[PDB]
């Protein structure tokens, strides 16, 4: 079956840059709808951006766009989250997340969710 | 009234309307014909060719007793995004398909909200949506937005 595995976290200084990727392990992501969550210290988890499961459409919170680029690799298994001009507010734990599609049966996937620390 | 459908590829059927006369009872019967829903069927008036009108008398666009209509149907099925907004007044995007029911929408938010399916319930355009019937029914477009709210107990 599909897991999700996340890597690219880390620490950045404000103004940096950071690519995080969300791997298909299990599968591909074919026919997927693909997510990127982040939860901020002591605050309910929030979205961040969509990349739609054809790759076409790309979808972004405000207090990212501008900033943040979805993208996949689909030859590769790969769906990355770009963020530059990080700010310290973009601190939190980012999760990746993958949905099936109708008629599909709905199923949720979750990578395990990865630490990105901005420091001034 | 009883009018000709013929279907492009070239195949024929007849249905009876008795009760409203409009576009919905029009697609009602070639619903229970062929079984595809109203947002499916692309009709057309014959001889003219134009499309027929939603929300127009069927003897207001030149149809009467015995006339015939062209019928294409559009699986209307090519994924689209829509806006979710939710019970805590937060907005995103959600991957759907107007051939998915309302349960299946619920189902993709239950997923990402925590909240059991039968513990919410849904709206469009202030319209509560029906678990079984499927999204185009409702004439949900590209971004449009659904409300999330609690059934709080």
């Amino acid at each position: 079956q599909l897991q999700l595995v996340e890597t690219g976290g880390g620490l950045v200084q404000a103004g940096g840059s950071l690519r995080l990727s969300c791997a298909a392990s299990g599968r591909t992501f074919a026919g997927l709808s693909v997510k990127w969550f982040r939860q901020p210290p002591g605050a309910e988890r929030e979205w961040v951006a969509h990349i739609t499961s054809t790759g076409s459409s790309t979808h972004y919170a405000d207090s990212v766009k501008g900033r943040f680029t979805i993208s996949r690799d689909y030859d590769r298994n790969m769906v990355y989250l770009q963020m530059s001009s990080l700010k310290p507010e973009d601190t939190a734990v980012y999760y990746c997340h993958a949905s099936t599609l109708w008629p599909e049966k709905h199923q949720d996937y979750w990578g395990q969710g990865i630490q990105v620390t901005v420091s001034s | 009234w009883d009018l000709t459908v013929k279907m492009l590829a070239g195949n024929e059927f007849q249905v009876s309307l008795s009760s409203s006369m409009s576009v919905s009872e029009l697609k009602a019967q070639i619903t229970q014909k062929i079984g595809v829903h109203a947002f499916q069927q692309r009709l057309a008036v014959h001889p003219s060719g134009v499309a027929l009108q939603d929300r127009v008398p069927l003897a207001s666009q030149g149809l009467g007793p015995g006339s015939t209509v062209l019928l294409v149907v559009d699986k209307s099925d090519e994924p689209l995004s829509i806006l979710v907004r939710n019970n805590k007044g937060r907005s995103s995007t959600y991957e759907v398909r107007l051939t998915q029911t309302v349960a299946h929408l619920k189902q993709q938010v239950s997923g990402l909200e925590g909240v059991q399916d039968d513990l919410f319930w849904l709206t469009f355009e202030g319209k509560p949506l029906e678990d079984q019937l499927p999204l185009g029914e409702y004439g949900l477009k590209p971004l449009s937005t659904v409300f999330m709210n609690l059934r709080l107990r």
